[PDB]
């Protein structure tokens, strides 16, 4: 009881400016796939 | 090896002992036609059987719009560039990743393997 009523004060909610990274982190997820992508290909390669 | 048939009823001629001039023959059951035999072999078994598919790899595989192309990998006899290539594709291979290639120019049909 007494936290829900403090909750009718503070409140909460969920949205996409919470779902929503920044330009540098997109850049470092990006590097990170392209970087995994590569090194698999490699490995194709020297299995072939 | 082989199967071989008599003349007289083209049934399978099955080794028979010949205990007088040390000697073997091919005889069938259904008529008495004998025969002498060259490979001196009755039976053979390999069980590695790490066959090379360069054999059973036919040329008009160079006409399937499904496979991948390269030309990186000229032909050794007509020097064409464009290659098709692709893996062992056999069952009953315990390990294989190696690529086979076929050459696209027609009437080549040069299967390598590098
Ligand atoms: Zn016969
Ligand atoms: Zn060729």
């Amino acid at each position: 009881t007494v936290i829900n009523n403090w909750l009718l004060i503070e409140g909460h909610t969920i949205g996409i400016g919470d779902s929503i990274a920044d330009s540098k982190t997109y850049q470092d997820i990006q590097n990170t796939i392209k970087k995994a992508k590569q090194d698999v290909i490699e490995v194709i390669e020297k299995a072939h | 090896v082989g199967i071989r048939f008599c003349q007289e009823c083209n049934n399978m001629l099955y080794p028979k002992e010949d205990k007088e001039n040390r000697i073997l023959l091919y005889a069938c059951r259904n008529c008495d036609y004998q025969q002498e035999a060259d490979n001196s072999c009755i039976y053979v078994n390999k069980i590695t059987h790490e066959v090379d598919e360069l054999t059973q790899i036919i040329a008009d595989v160079s006409q399937d719009p499904t496979l991948p192309r390269t030309e990186d990998h000229p032909c050794q006899k007509c020097g064409h560039k464009e290659a098709v290539f692709f893996q062992s594709h056999s069952a009953r291979a315990e390990d294989a990743m190696r690529l086979y290639y076929v050459c696209t120019a027609p009437h080549c049909g040069h299967r390598w393997t590098e």
